[PDB]
């Protein structure tokens, strides 16, 4: 009943260092163990290692032995049965199979047979190696389609383009329009460049009453981009 | 009025007490006064020296204890024959404006001494001045005893004598004066004058003569 | 199971499993703690005293209850009431190796009197009429 | 620092006293002076004093009757007593004043005071409150066996206090004896000085006797010859 | 990895179907516990079953664990659209760390079809001004998971500039996909229509946008 | 998968409440001071070990402001004042009036004593300024401060005020949580956590402003507070290094014993030997600024960076306004300027003196009522005590908010000076019924 929050997404280059945080609440923090877990395209899901918040003791796989240092800070308590901490994974000597997205995980039981077992994971850090730089996106707006005209519905959204850093995120009109969203995955261009496409489906009489404004974040690159959506159609099956 | 007196032998030690008793924590002078000189600081602070006055003198400290302010002297002599003043100071009774009573110290036991007399005839300018006076000076005598008879021929004179009281001088000797006032016509009426000293020692006298 | 003694209240931060076996600890100084001599009472025995009182009208009461339940004797005991799955909803597992007496007795805090009165009721107050008829004959 | 006194030697009643100090070896400016009486029949009464800042604080048993000054053009000290008595007829000292301080706890508390001691003294100076005249001394020779003399002057009949007698100024210090007056019945006062001399030494040496009467107006030298 | 599981593996709907998780005795099963998690892609996976048979807080009856002293199995029972997913196995002890299999993808048969959506849209003015133009043809809501992409300029192939993403799994067990076709200003105006021709096996949809309007 | 409930007793349950303690001291005989009220006839033998327990993993909330402990501790201190003023006489026929003189707040008072022991019997005793007011205001007479107001009894003189170390202890089936953290804020969880059968060694000081003989704060000093935006509660400081305070009263004061009737017997102040100076603390300005300097570090960290004046205090009666404290038996008031007037912005010795009143007659605790006369000590007084704490309180209403903050010295309260060291305990009842589903069963009775 607890909650992992992991840092955000990163871009090191190859032979450099990074340092994962994964900040916990709603538990002891003390009581469980601390898991790190990865997952590349070329070696699938991997598990690195496990340190305990109490002891401090850690055991790490073999392949992650000599570029792993895993650490905890104290807990912060809250309540008698509950607390906040925080626990750093740094991972060096990066290479470009290392990209991937890695995860910390809680423990499942405080004693048994399986007690380090990971039960509560992560929302996810994608870590990106690469030697290029990071590339701020470009939006453009996505003018309003037909969906169906005898349903009265139509469908428009913000485009994105050539951005390197993969993490981006995209709302509408600051969190408060969260019905009808589609977000599509990015594609990877021959050029290196990923670029996504976000769309939400609204009836068409909602013009005069309501306001539409995609916002777009980008973390690595700390550009933000409010772009107003033009609700003019050009679509003929919309214009009737 | 009647002040404060003492005895003590020669060549002890004197003790002289303080007439005040301080009620606080005490700043105390002793002064030294012979008759007919200036008066002299003998300690100030209780137990401060000035230069040159010997160490045979000394006050009592104040140490909080429960001690009254004394003058000690040390193997007393005929020359520390004065009046001692306490000048008492301490935080209770204000400024001090009293000298307080001394205590005149006398030094007994010293040597007696045999008196020395000497005795004037009126003077020609006393007589041509229609007046007359015998002059019997006694000094050099230590011991305290006195007594000075005048005698015209063989039957002693009761009037016209004027004696001085005897006090000490600067050898530590008593000397007195006695004076026996004539008429020029009384002077050269008897055949001679004497003037007797008595002194708890032995018969002294000598004698003139109009001539 | 522990032979590791850690005191009183020792294995409040432990599991259930790993605090069950230790409750010799917890129930002999429950009841032994008694000023033995030089007492005068002035606005304190009269405070002191009831307190040693209260502590044993509460201690003859949770006596009473293990009376009424069969256990008077024991302090582990089984019983025949059926765990209701609308009190907790977690396995055995989760339960004695993964939480603690404190942490669960909130849990559970809410049907402790439900469930007392089912277990004064259901099974001894049931049991005791099914004993009598067992050696009846 | 030497200090010698000066004063009138006679007073009227219902008059105003007035006495003299000089002083010498040290700076007036930087010390605390102060003025000091002694009756007969009677103790060291302290009159008063004076600060180098020139304020003067006096015993309020003289009744502000006193008067404490410098002069520094002179290096003198002063004092005046007016609306005299008999009571007031005494030889008056002048003295070095020092302050001391003694201190039993915290100054801020007040719980110090000060106290003053006289380290250096005047010989005083002999003064008579009386309402007849000054009277000078009529001195006569009194002339001169051991291998020694006697050699003497009479001082007959002078009013006040003191006189002073010299004889050959320094020369004749050897054996030179000065007694106490007498007290006549008449009020007048008379004593003799003499001095010890050898016989041989009559007849080839000289011998006169200095009388200052300072109270009167007096000045007399008395050759001695047998 | 060592640990092998089935490549593959299909069900019906409202059967059962069993997932295999073997390997070498050094990794087997006879001296080590085995675990199964559902990892969706894209998403944080959802412990399912541990120490073998024993399921997880939480975990619906459906689910049943099975070990050999050769192999371990996983049943679903009663098979929904949502778990249709991909299944990973993992061998473990107390002290030693978790050992991922191979994986397993789940197709659960005979569910109901779906009709796709597709929509295309033309270069922005503001991206032909930028001297570029891109056709991003977009679909979703899917029955099977594929899709085929064909683009045509003039009713006539395109072959260059074509790039098309892998369908992804909607949140309502659908499935979604786009592509994209990247273009010059002149071959853009050169042009009376351009095509995006989305081909399944049941049918094709074209859908069709002109650059004169 | 059939589960039935199991009962255990013992289990580490237990629930805040509010108990009745009891007092906790070591044994002293004291066979030449007839048994003082602190440490008593016989209130405890101390167990020979302390004996505490780390409860590990165990996370607590304590409130020092909500404690019960304090308002026992304070209501214990009272009542064993009353009881311990009963058998000792009370001065009621001493109201006379009363003829003053001074000896200087210090003056000698003669009056006209009512006895029963021929008729009358005239004495004057040494009483300070504070214990007397005028009548006639033309100093013929003068009475007590007190014969307006309420009774007055005379404390005993066998009975001491020297605090000794008490440890307050819980019943059983209780227990006491002592909280381990150093930078433990004022109320709040505490990770650390230790259970304890008795406190530890609380000696009852009774002080105004500073807190005296205390505890001090482990690594860096600690402000605690019930609220810090809000004015109107009073600022609680404990600080790592104890400063030293020396008082003294240089009178070498005299007891003279005097007769009322049969058994009663005053004791008066006798005339004083040696000088009269009044009574002053010395406290070390090195250590009292290098002390001043650590408390506005943690201050600010309340407020911005930079924003802090110490002024003195300014309200109540002569009671609260001056740090009030006892040793060696006479009550002093101080006055604290000297330590309470500086200002402090952007982050040679000289001993501080302060002057010390003596007051012989008190009302403590607020208490309008029996008053108690302080006999005289005799002898010149020296007392060296540990400074530990302070208790401080704003001003307030402040235009230029964080344009300056002005701290000035109060004592609204004497249980400030029980919760400068029962912070750290806590009073729980423990509840051993715990009852649990396993996969066991009774042995069926069919
Ligand atoms: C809080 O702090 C403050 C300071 O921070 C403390 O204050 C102290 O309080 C005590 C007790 O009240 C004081 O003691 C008294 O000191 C008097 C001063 O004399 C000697 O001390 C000073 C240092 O304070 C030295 O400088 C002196 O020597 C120098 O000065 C003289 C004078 O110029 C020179 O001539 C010398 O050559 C030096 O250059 C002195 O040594 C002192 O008079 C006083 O009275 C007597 O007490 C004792 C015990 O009997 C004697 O030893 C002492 O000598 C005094 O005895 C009398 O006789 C001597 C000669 O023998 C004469 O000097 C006097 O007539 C004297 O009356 C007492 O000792 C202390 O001075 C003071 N310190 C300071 C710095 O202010 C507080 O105590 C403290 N609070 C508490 C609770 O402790
Ligand atoms: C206070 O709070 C924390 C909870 O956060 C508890 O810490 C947990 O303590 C339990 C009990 O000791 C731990 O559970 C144990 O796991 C061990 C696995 O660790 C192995 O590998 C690590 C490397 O990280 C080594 O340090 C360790 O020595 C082991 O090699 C098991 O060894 C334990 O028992 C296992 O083996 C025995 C036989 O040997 C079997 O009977 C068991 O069934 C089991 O297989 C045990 O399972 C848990 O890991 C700790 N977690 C953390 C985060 O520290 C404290 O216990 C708790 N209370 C107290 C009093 O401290
Ligand atoms: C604690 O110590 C302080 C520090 O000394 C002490 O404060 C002092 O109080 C007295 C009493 O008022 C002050 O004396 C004043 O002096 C000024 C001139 O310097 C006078 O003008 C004052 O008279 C006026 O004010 C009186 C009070 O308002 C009126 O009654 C009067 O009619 C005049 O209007 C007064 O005499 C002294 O100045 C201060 N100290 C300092 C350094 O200023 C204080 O009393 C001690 N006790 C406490 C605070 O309980
Ligand atoms: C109560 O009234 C009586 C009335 O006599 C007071 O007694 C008298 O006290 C004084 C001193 O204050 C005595 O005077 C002197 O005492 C000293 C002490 O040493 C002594 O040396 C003197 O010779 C002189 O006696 C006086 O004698 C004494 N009365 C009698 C009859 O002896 C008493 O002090 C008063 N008490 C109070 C507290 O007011
Ligand atoms: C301020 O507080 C500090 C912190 O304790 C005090 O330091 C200690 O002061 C005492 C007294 O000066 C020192 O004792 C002395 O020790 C030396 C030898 O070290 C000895 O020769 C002396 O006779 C005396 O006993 C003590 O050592 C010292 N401690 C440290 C660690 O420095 C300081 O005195 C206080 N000062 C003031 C003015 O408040
Ligand atoms: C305080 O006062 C007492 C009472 O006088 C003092 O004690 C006596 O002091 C004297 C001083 O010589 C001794 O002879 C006595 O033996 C002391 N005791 C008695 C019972 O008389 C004491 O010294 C004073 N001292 C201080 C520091 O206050
Ligand atoms: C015991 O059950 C009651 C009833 O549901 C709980 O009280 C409600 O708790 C919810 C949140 O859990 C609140 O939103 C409601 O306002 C509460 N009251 C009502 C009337 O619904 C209570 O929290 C439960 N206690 C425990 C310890 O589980
Ligand atoms: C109060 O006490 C004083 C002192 O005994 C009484 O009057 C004093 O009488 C003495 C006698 O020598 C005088 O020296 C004092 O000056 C007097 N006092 C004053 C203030 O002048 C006085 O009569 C007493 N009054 C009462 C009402 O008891
Ligand atoms: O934080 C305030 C102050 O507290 C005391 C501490 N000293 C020690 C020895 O712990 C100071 O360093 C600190 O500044
Ligand atoms: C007691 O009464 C008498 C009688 O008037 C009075 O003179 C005296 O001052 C009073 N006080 C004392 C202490 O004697
Ligand atoms: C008692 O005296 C005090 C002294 O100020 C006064 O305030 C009070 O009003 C008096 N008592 C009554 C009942 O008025
Ligand atoms: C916590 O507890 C341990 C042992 O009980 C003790 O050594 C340590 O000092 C404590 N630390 C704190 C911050 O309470
Ligand atoms: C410490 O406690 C006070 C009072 O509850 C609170 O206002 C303050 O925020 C706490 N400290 C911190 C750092 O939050
Ligand atoms: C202090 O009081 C203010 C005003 O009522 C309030 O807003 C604030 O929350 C309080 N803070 C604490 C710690 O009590
Ligand atoms: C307080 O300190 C911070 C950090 O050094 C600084 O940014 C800020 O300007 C400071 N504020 C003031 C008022 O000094
Ligand atoms: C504060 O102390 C200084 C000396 O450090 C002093 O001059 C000033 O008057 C004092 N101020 C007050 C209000 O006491
Ligand atoms: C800080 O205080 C000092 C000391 O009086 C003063 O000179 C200075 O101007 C003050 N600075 C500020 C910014 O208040
Ligand atoms: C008081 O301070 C002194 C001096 O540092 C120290 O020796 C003593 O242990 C302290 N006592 C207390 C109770 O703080
Ligand atoms: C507070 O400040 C404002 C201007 O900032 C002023 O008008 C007002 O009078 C001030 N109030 C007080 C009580 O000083
Ligand atoms: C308080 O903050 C204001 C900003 O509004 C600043 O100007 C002022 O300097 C601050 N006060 C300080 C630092 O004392
Ligand atoms: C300090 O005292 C002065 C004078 O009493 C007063 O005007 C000022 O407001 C005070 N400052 C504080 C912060 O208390």
């Amino acid at each position: 009943e607890g909650q992992l929050v992991q840092s955000g997404a990163e871009l090191k280059k190859p032979g450099a260092s990074v340092k994962i945080s994964c900040k916990t609440s709603g538990y002891r923090f003390n009581f469980y163990h601390i898991n790190w877990i990865r997952q590349t395209a070329g070696r699938g899901p991997e598990w690195m290692g496990w340190i305990s918040p109490y002891s401090g003791d850690k055991n790490l796989a073999p392949a992650f032995q000599d570029r792993v240092i895993m650490t905890t800070d104290t807990e912060v308590p809250v309540t008698s049965f509950t607390s906040t901490g925080a626990a750093y994974m740094e991972i060096r000597n990066l290479k470009f199979d290392d990209t991937g997205t890695y995860f910390c995980a809680k423990g499942l039981l405080r004693d048994g047979s399986s007690t380090w077992l990971p039960y509560l994971w992560g929302q996810g850090t994608l870590l990106t190696v690469s030697s290029a730089s990071t590339k701020g996106p470009s939006v453009f707006p996505l003018a309003p389609s037909s969906k169906s005209t005898s349903g009265g519905t139509a469908a428009l959204g913000c485009l994105v383009k050539d951005y390197f850093p993969e993490p981006v995120t995209v709302s509408w009109n600051s969190g408060a329009l969260t019905s009808g969203v589609h977000t599509f995955p990015a594609v990877l261009q021959s050029s290196g460049l990923y670029s996504l496409s976000s769309v939400v489906t609204v009836p068409s009489s909602s013009l005069g009453t309501q306001t539409y404004i995609c916002n777009v974040n980008h973390k690595p690159s700390n550009t933000k981009v409010d772009k107003r959506v033009e609700p003019k159609s050009c679509d003929k099956g919309l214009e009737v | 009025s009647y002040v404060s007196p003492l005895s003590v032998a020669l060549g002890e030690t004197a003790r002289i007490s303080c007439g005040r008793q301080a009620l606080g924590s005490r700043a105390v002078q002793w002064y030294q006064h012979k008759p007919g000189q200036a008066p002299i600081l003998l300690i100030y602070n209780n137990q401060d020296r000035p230069s040159g006055i010997p160490e045979r003198f000394s006050g009592t400290p104040d140490i909080n204890f429960g001690t009254t302010a004394t003058l000690t002297i040390s193997g007393v002599e005929v020359g520390d024959e004065a009046d001692y003043y306490c000048h008492m100071w301490d935080s209770r009774s204000g400024f001090s404006w009293s000298f307080g009573g001394a205590t005149r110290l006398t030094v007994l036991s010293q040597p007696k001494a045999a008196p020395s007399v000497t005795l004037f005839p009126p003077s020609s300018e006393e007589l041509q001045a229609n007046k007359a006076t015998l002059v019997c000076l006694i000094s050099d005598f230590y011991p305290g005893a006195v007594t000075v008879a005048w005698k015209a021929d063989s039957s002693p004179v009761k009037a016209g004598v004027e004696t001085t009281t005897p006090s000490k001088q600067s050898n530590n000797k008593y000397a007195a004066s006695s004076y026996l006032s004539l008429t020029p016509e009384q002077w050269k009426s008897h055949k001679s004058y004497s003037c007797q000293v008595t002194h708890e020692g032995s018969t002294v006298e000598k004698t003139v003569a109009p001539t | 199971i522990g032979a590791v003694f850690l005191g009183f209240l020792g294995a409040a931060g432990s599991t259930m499993g790993a605090a069950s076996m230790t409750l010799t600890v917890q129930a002999r100084n429950l009841l032994s703690g008694n000023p033995d001599w030089l007492p005068d009472m002035t606005v304190w025995g009269i405070k002191q005293l009831q307190a040693r009182v209260l502590a044993v009208e509460r201690y003859l009461r949770d006596q009473q209850l293990l009376g009424i339940w069969g256990c008077s004797g024991k302090l582990i005991c089984c019983t025949n009431v059926p765990w209701n799955s609308s009190w907790s909803n977690r396995n055995l597992s989760e339960i004695w190796d993964n939480m603690t007496w404190l942490q669960w007795d909130k849990e559970i805090s809410n049907y402790t009197q439900i469930i007392y009165g089912l277990l004064e009721e259901s099974q001894n107050q049931q049991e005791k009429n099914e004993q009598d008829l067992l050696a009846l004959d | 620092v030497q200090l010698q006194e000066s004063g009138p030697g006679l007073v009227r009643p219902s008059e105003t006293l007035s006495v003299t100090c000089i002083v010498s070896g040290g700076s007036i400016s930087n010390y605390y002076w102060t003025w000091i009486r002694q009756s007969p029949g009677k103790g060291l009464e302290w009159i008063g004093y004076i600060s180098d800042r020139e304020t003067t604080t006096y015993n309020p048993s003289l009744n502000s009757r006193a008067v404490i000054s410098r002069d520094t053009s002179k290096n003198q000290l002063s004092l005046q007593l007016r609306s005299v008595t008999t009571a007031d007829t005494a030889i008056y000292f002048c003295a070095t004043a020092r302050r001391g301080q003694r201190i039993y706890g915290v100054v801020s508390f007040g719980e110090f005071f000060y106290y003053y001691y006289m380290d250096v003294w005047g010989k005083g100076t002999a003064v008579t409150v009386s309402s007849a005249s000054t009277k000078g001394p009529s001195v006569f020779p009194l002339a001169p066996s051991g291998g020694t003399a006697a050699l003497g002057c009479l001082v007959k009949d002078y009013f006040p206090e003191p006189v002073t007698v010299s004889w050959n100024s320094g020369a004749l210090t050897s054996g030179v004896h000065t007694f106490p007056a007498v007290l006549q019945s008449s009020g007048l006062y008379s004593l003799s000085s003499v001095v010890t001399v050898p016989s041989s030494s009559l007849g080839t040496q000289t011998y006169i006797c200095n009388v200052n009467h300072k109270p009167s107006n007096t000045k007399v030298d008395k050759k001695v010859e047998p | 990895s060592v640990l092998t599981q089935s490549a593959s593996v299909s069900g019906s709907l409202g059967q059962s179907v069993t997932i295999s998780c073997t390997g070498p005795n050094s990794v087997c099963c006879s001296h080590k516990s085995i675990s199964w998690y559902q990892w969706p892609p894209g998403r944080a996976p959802t412990l399912i079953i541990y120490e073998d048979n024993e399921r997880a807080p939480g975990i619906s009856p459906r689910f049943s664990g099975y070990k050999s002293y050769w192999s371990a199995y996983l049943t679903i029972s009663d098979l929904r659209p949502e778990d249709e997913t991909t299944y990973y196995c993992c061998s473990y002890t107390h002290n030693s760390g978790c050992v991922f299999g191979t994986g397993t993808k789940v197709s659960v048969l005979g569910q109901s079809k779906a009709n796709p959506s597709v929509t295309l849209f033309p270069p922005s003015s503001e991206e032909l001004q930028a001297n570029k133009a891109t056709l991003v043809c977009l679909i979703s809501d899917f029955y099977p998971g594929a899709v085929t992409v064909a683009w045509k300029a003039d009713s006539s192939p395109v072959k260059a500039g074509v790039e098309t993403t892998t369908p992804s799994k909607q949140s309502n067990n659908k499935y979604a996909a786009s592509s994209y076709l990247s273009l010059t200003p002149e071959q853009w105006k050169s042009h009376r229509s351009y095509s995006c021709q989305v081909t399944h096996e049941g049918s094709t949809v074209e859908k069709t946008v002109a650059p004169t309007e | 998968e059939k589960l039935w409930v199991t009962v255990y007793y013992g289990v580490p349950v237990w629930k805040e409440a509010t108990t009745t303690l009891f007092c906790a001291s070591d044994a002293k005989a004291y066979d030449t001071e007839v048994h003082n009220v602190w440490a008593t006839h016989a209130c405890v033998p101390t167990d020979p070990n302390p004996q505490e327990v780390l409860l590990e993993n165990v996370t607590e909330e304590f409130n020092m402001w909500k404690n019960s402990m304090v308002e026992q501790m304070h209501e214990d201190i009272i009542s064993l004042w009353d009881q311990s003023l009963k058998p000792c006489v009370k001065l009621t026929p001493f109201c006379v009036t009363l003829n003053c003189t001074n000896y200087g707040d210090i003056k000698q008072c003669s009056f006209n004593i009512t006895t029963e022991i021929s008729k009358r019997r005239n004495e004057s005793a040494l009483f300070s300024k504070l214990d007397l007011e005028p009548i006639n205001n033309s100093n013929t007479s003068y009475r007590l401060i007190k014969c307006n107001t309420s009774v007055i009894k005379q404390a005993c003189p066998k009975v001491s005020f020297e605090p000794i170390p008490i440890h307050y202890c819980a019943p059983a089936g209780f227990a006491i949580l002592k909280c381990n953290d150093k930078r433990f804020n004022g109320t709040g969880p505490c990770k650390n956590v230790s259970t304890v059968q008795c406190t530890h060694g609380i000696k009852p000081v009774v002080s105004t402003q500073l807190l005296l003989n205390g505890s001090l704060a482990e690594e860096e000093v600690v402000i605690r507070s019930e609220n810090l935006t809000n004015n109107a509660k009073n600022i609680i400081i404990q600080l790592n290094e104890s400063v030293v305070i020396t008082c003294e009263r240089p009178n070498n004061n005299t007891r003279k014993r005097v007769t009322l009737g049969p058994g009663k017997v005053l004791y008066t102040t006798g005339e004083i030997i040696g000088n009269i100076r009044k009574a002053h603390c010395n406290i070390s300005k090195t250590n009292w600024t290098r002390t001043l300097e650590r408390i506005v570090i943690k201050l600010r960290e309340q407020f911005k960076n930079k924003t802090i004046v110490f002024n003195q205090s300014s309200g109540g009666d002569l009671e609260i306004v001056m740090h009030v404290f006892n040793c060696g038996g006479e009550f002093f008031y101080c006055n604290t300027t000297q330590l309470f007037n500086s200002t402090y912005n952007s982050t040679t010795d000289s001993i501080i003196t302060l002057p010390c009143r003596i007051k012989q007659i008190i009302n403590r605790w607020q208490e309008v009522g029996k008053a108690m006369y302080a006999p005289p000590i005799a002898g010149q007084i020296r007392c060296q005590s540990n400074i530990t704490g302070l208790i401080l309180t704003r001003d307030g209403g402040g235009n230029g908010t964080n344009g300056t903050e002005v701290f000035r010295p109060a004592g609204g309260d004497m249980k400030d000076n029980w919760r400068s060291e029962l912070y750290k305990y806590k009073v729980v009842r423990i509840e051993p019924l715990g009852i649990a589903p396993t996969k066991c069963k009774r042995r069926v009775v069919g």
